[PDB]
């Protein structure tokens, strides 16, 4: 039974990759994205609890234990998940597959199948283990989809261009093969018989043939470039359009670079969607034709050339994998060096204050030395590959000339025929070499296609929505949280049975300490996330049965983390809607008292805020956000009484109780519950916690 | 049954990957 | 005279480049890194005030005006820095050289010498002009140095490796030239006379020659790789070692990307330092020998080969400049697209809240289309260049075979000679092609050498310090500010007039609003910056005359913006100090109250903190910084815990008015001056601005 | 002597870069 080792698409999916490897070993193959989202993988990776949760969800019976070196030799399920502390710097997950004769075999998602000794493994091992076995409710299958199929289905509208490229390539090949006989016509017939006029005629004809070949190459290059750009743009725009529709748990669980690297994955996919298909067709046909021609010229020389290309293919195939491993190591070392440099430059003031310039210099020198050492290992691999390939090619050329001279002496050939064979070798060795050189291009494209197309299988925010009645048109009413439970991913719960009621049109506030979870209530109210238990009701109706458009349109949230987009002030204030008249923006700016600083700007309401409002500072961006929210005209407004309608609910989130005294209701949020609710005078009385925080704060 | 069974609260302390 | 356009090195040195161009126009050449600090250039850029100040500091008579469209037609000075706005997005500085009639010729530091119509320029022109004259005390000179000569000094410890590479290349070339005659010996001698026995011996000899050639290539490739590694390491370490010693105005006036981006300049410098030098000194001799051999074989065919290589050189030279212009445009479009993508991913909450998904899709589609258009332009340039080069090469080969057949028919040469000529061509055209292909490499490497080595001329922090004192060992005493002024690089003055005395061994608190300047006083007390006028005295001693090491060692500053670097908990606490006892570490952690959650963490005082303490919380990271500051054991402690001896001076920076009621003295900083001072009760009774802000904020 | 000489407040306001 083969050992399946699923590799990582990112840095934080080690546990998801391990669980996928075990599932595939047991006959259940799924995409890495679904398993990653079941395990609760986020920017901090995954923990054991997520692994057992997903395994139980996947039909496995799983448990988590802490073992020792004395327990690593008993009778237990051979495939397990183990925790390692690799480099004494990074926690990681590996899959244990077999222990016998004191040799630990583990699939590491970042490296592959590796075998440690007992000593090294116990040095890196933490002692924690996840034991899994298929249960009663286990169902095998293959829920993964082939991505090359659809990424080549993008080629369906562009079939005419592919046909034109194919025809141009065949015409180019025919012209080149025809022109390869100029040297034969020279030596066998023109030079030998001293025919001067015919020399000029044939030379002019072959010059014309070469010019036609150049024109065909020009046309084919233009077509290939345009096709490649078209496919790149199509894949990129499809990926971006799907990503913009995904829920917020997709964005909280991933970094920006993780989402952006798929734009390079798109080009990686295209290089095999366009390059590999055309290469395979054109070069297979050309190699067959060139081989037939070479065999017609001479059988022994053709066999010599076949042996040459066989040796080249063997050498390249042997050297393929170590080059990839060395490149991966080099990229890792470059990432570490760049991280160290950025950290040292950003925190230069602390280094100067503590006088750690020498230590930082030595550390950066050591990391540079590591990078150089990793670069020399790949440099030596390429040098060895080039030397072996050069040996094969040069010795093959010398042997071809040797055997051709032998055949000419023996009458089996002519000197012109040998020169023509040498010329024609470019139309048999080059196509087969190009076909051989497709191994690194297709594996990389397959990995990139899986990476990009596993996201496109994820459900969008609107798809996961339930049945929404089209009768609710306004969100004005009491806001009820009934037994609401929530947790970010598979972490410790943030809200433990929230139960509260916010009256209609009243200005209420939510108070508590930092990290209590006050922002979580606002996020759940806007329906960015859904509660795992309980319900949220607006005007009596459940939030899940109200259209997402209305929820997103009639609820506004202004926090301290104001985001301003790169554009004019009017463009940022008119985000989402464009059929707005300037007097409305003026009124909103006046209400949010943002009018003055916009007026005293180079281009009032047209000033371009470069680098996300770098010109402005904290205090003006907040006013811009408030003005934008007022332009939104919300029925519920969350802040951290401008205009409004006196029935628009306003919810204030703060921890400094001084500014909440005038609020109609105050909800104290402690330990994931609304412990106390009431007016400032009532809560400041002999009630408990509220008095304590009031006296402590000031 | 190799080792001591981790509790549900201590399982979240056994993380990996970043 | 000639129109001088000084191209930019970074994205925010427009005014410095314009001032450098105008100075060079009148005969004063200086490095851009010095003019950039004379103009007060920072992350935001340069303002006209900085340009005027630097020009007057350069001897120029400078003036700044706002003009109209008709004002241009009047007669005035030539250079004329002007302000424009390209794409209606960001401001920019150009140099308007001359106005013949309705046509404005300008040096743009980002593109080069360009020309606009009067209407187009007046559309982009903002009406602001910086008039410059070469003063009266303006002296001509050239204060730059050759960076390439400076970086070529790294080759001196590698003379043996360079000589070995040269000898290996000479042997390789000789063996290749010797092996190029195999086909001539085949056709002229062995095939013609049917010498079967000789054929094998000559073929084996040429195979042995080729194997020796492969071994020599292997050896010299290893040597070249090692040489390049050494040169990269040397240049990178020199640059980093110098950067780590520069003052804080260097880091505050530049981005992290700007500083880091010059680590890729080391590779560009190495390319011309090593590879170009080897290519020149090897391929020159190789091309001379190959041309001599080809001329020996046949004069007419050698002339044809010379014409071929001349045409290739002309085509490559012509296509050089257009190709580098398109690549820059592609890079700019890619940068814009990447910025849009990152900014839309980071602000997905707002996009979803306001329903601006279709707008984002359209904007990203437009930027992708722009990038694709630029890529197609560059690809078309490359396709045209490749088509012309292929025409030249293929037609030259056909004509060479044609003329060789003609000469063989006429009896001037033989077929074997023609084939040997075809091989020696491969040993002649390649060296000259390699020499021709050095123009982009040399130009890029010269630009990179200037860009990197203009920073190595910058004075370090220790160099700028005056004479120190060997009798001041403790910083305990009274901290006094005598008429301190300060500005962050030719901007609005943060402090207008500072006069405050801090009693010895007491606790004081400076109060103010956001942007008042309290952090600026904190930085100025530690000699991170120097006051443009005034003095700072610590125990009757000027701040400038005390040793910088002592100043940095005896003063600790803990702010809300803490810095944790990747490493163990103990490594972070022992930053800059090597031999420190563990008992001191645990005592400092106990005093900072960080001794609880650290023990809660796995491995105790060895927990690696991934990505600058990402796993730790904001409250926890502050406690590590406090523990580090307590480990420093300072004489002045500026906080934004208290377990030290009463002799240490304690300074508190806070905007709140409640936590500092028990402070011995309270200094109120408003509008850049100390408006009020004294104890809390005195300020409350004084009915000053402290009372106003206490009633407004804390009631 | 073109136009109007800008004051230090106006000189600090027209920027570039
Ligand atoms: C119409 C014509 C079209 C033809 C195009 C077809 C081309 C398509 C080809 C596709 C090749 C696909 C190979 C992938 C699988 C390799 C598996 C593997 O493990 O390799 C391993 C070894 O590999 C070897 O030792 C030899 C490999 C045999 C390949 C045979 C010749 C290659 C093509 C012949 C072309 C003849 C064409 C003749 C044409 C007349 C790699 O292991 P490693 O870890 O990387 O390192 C090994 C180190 N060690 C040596 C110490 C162990
Ligand atoms: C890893 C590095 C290895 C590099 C090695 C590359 C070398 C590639 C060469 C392949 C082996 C070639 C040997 C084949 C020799 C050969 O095959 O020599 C042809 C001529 C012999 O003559 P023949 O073909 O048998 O015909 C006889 C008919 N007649 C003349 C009697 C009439
Ligand atoms: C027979 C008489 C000949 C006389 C001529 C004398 C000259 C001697 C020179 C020969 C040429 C040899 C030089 C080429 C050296 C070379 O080319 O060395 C190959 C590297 C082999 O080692 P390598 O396979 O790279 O190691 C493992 C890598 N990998 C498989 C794990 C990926
Ligand atoms: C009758 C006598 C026969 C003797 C035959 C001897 C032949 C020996 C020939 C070796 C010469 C090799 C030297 C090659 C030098 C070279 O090939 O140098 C490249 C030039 C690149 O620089 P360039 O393109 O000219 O720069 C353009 C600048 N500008 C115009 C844009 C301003
Ligand atoms: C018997 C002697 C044997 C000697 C063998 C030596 C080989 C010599 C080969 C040098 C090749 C160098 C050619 C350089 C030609 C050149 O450098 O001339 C280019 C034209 C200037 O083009 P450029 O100004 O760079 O830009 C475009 C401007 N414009 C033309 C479009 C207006
Ligand atoms: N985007 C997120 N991803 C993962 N965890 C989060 C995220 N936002 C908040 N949390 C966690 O959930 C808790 C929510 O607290 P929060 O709502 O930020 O409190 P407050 O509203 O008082 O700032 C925090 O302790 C934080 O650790
Ligand atoms: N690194 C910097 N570069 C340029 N200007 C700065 C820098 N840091 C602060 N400033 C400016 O100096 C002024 C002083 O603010 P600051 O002292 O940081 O406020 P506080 O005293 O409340 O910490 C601010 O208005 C700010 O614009």
């Amino acid at each position: 039974k083969k050992y399946v080792c699923v590799r990582q698409y990112d840095l934080t999916d080690c546990g998801a990759a391990c669980l996928s490897s075990i599932a595939q070993y047991y006959g259940l193959k799924m995409s890495l994205a679904k398993i990653r989202e079941m395990t609760g993988t986020d920017t901090q990776g995954t923990n054991a609890y997520g692994l057992i949760h997903a395994a139980k969800q996947l039909g496995f019976s799983a448990k988590g234990v802490k073992a020792s070196k004395e327990d690593l030799l008993k009778d237990f399920r051979l495939p397990a998940i183990a925790n390692v502390i690799v480099d004494n710097r990074l926690a990681h997950f590996v899959v244990i597959y077999s222990i016998k004769n004191r040799i630990i075999t583990v699939a590491d998602p970042g490296k592959g199948i590796v075998r440690y000794s007992m000593d090294d493994f116990c040095s890196i091992w933490t002692g924690g283990l996840v034991l899994l076995e298929p249960g009663e409710a286990f169902q095998k299958g293959d829920y993964t989809q082939n991505m090359m199929v659809k990424f080549a289905g993008f080629l369906k509208p562009l079939k005419k261009t592919v046909l034109c490229i194919f025809l141009a390539s065949l015409l180019y090949t025919a012209l080149g093969i025809a022109g390869s006989f100029y040297i034969k016509f020279l030596f066998d017939d023109l030079i030998k018989f001293e025919k001067l006029n015919d020399l000029h005629i044939i030379s002019a004809g072959f010059a014309v043939i070469f010019l036609l070949q150049i024109f065909l190459n020009y046309y084919r290059s233009i077509l290939v470039t345009k096709l490649g750009m078209s496919i790149d743009k199509s894949i990129m725009m499809e990926y971006y359009s799907h990503v913009l529709k995904l829920p917020m748990n997709f964005f909280n669980s991933r970094k920006v670079g993780e989402i952006i690297s798929r734009f390079m994955d798109a080009s990686k996919i295209r290089q095999a969607i366009s390059g590999a298909t055309l290469t395979i067709m054109i070069d297979t046909i050309m190699a067959v034709i060139g081989g037939i021609l070479l065999y017609i010229q001479n059988s022994s020389l053709f066999f010599i050339s076949f042996i040459i290309i066989l040796l080249y293919g063997i050498i390249v195939t042997v050297f393929n994998k170590p080059i990839q491993n060395a490149n991966r190591q080099i990229m890792e070392d470059n990432a570490k060096l760049t991280s160290a440099l950025v950290e040292s430059v950003k925190g230069i003031e602390t280094i100067k204050s503590f006088g750690a310039e020498e230590q930082t210099e030595k550390s950066t020198r050591d990391k540079i030395e590591t990078v150089m050492k990793s670069s020399f290992k790949e440099g030596m691999l390429y040098i060895n590959l080039s030397s072996l390939t050069g040996i094969v090619a040069g010795l093959g050329g010398i042997v071809i000339l040797w055997a051709g001279a032998y055949n000419v002496i023996k009458g089996n050939m002519s000197g012109g025929q040998l020169l023509a064979f040498n010329a024609l070798l470019a139309y048999f060795l080059t196509p087969v070499k190009n076909l051989i050189d497709l191994q690194p291009l297709i594996q990389t494209a397959v990995v990139a296609s899986n990476r990009l197309g596993e996201i496109l299988e994820l459900a969008t925010e609107k798809e996961l929505r339930e049945d929404s009645d089209d009768f609710v048109i306004s969100l004005k009413g009491d806001i009820e949280f009934r037994n609401v439970d929530f947790r970010y991913g598979l972490r410790k719960p943030v809200l433990k049975n929230i139960n509260l009621t916010i009256p209609k049109g009243k200005t209420v506030a939510i108070v508590g300490e930092s990290g209590s979870g006050k922002t979580t209530l606002a996020k759940l109210l806007m329906n960015f996330y859904s509660p795992e238990k309980g319900d949220i009701l607006i005007n009596g109706h459940s939030i899940k049965n109200i259209s997402l458009e209305l929820i997103r349109k009639k609820i506004a949230f202004v926090s301290q983390d104001v985001f301003i987009f790169s554009g004019t002030v009017k463009e940022n204030l008119c985000l989402g809607n464009e059929n707005v008249d300037m007097d409305e923006i003026i009124k909103a700016a006046k209400m949010a008292n943002a009018h003055d600083f916009i007026e005293k700007l180079p281009l009032k309401y047209d000033t371009f805020l470069n680098e996300s409002g770098a010109n402005l500072s904290e205090g003006q961006k907040q006013r811009l956000a408030i003005a934008r929210a007022l332009l939104k005209k919300p029925d519920i407004l969350i802040l951290d009484i401008y205009g409004l309608e006196d029935d628009v609910t306003v919810i204030i989130i703060a921890h400094r109780l001084s500014t909440i005294v005038n609020c109609d209701k105050i909800y104290l949020l402690k330990d994931g519950e609304i412990v106390e609710s009431g007016s400032h005078t009532e809560l400041i009385a002999l009630k408990g916690c509220y008095f304590k925080m009031w006296k402590q704060t000031e | 049954n190799i080792g001591r069974e981790l509790t549900d609260e201590e399982l979240m302390e056994m993380t990996g990957g970043s």
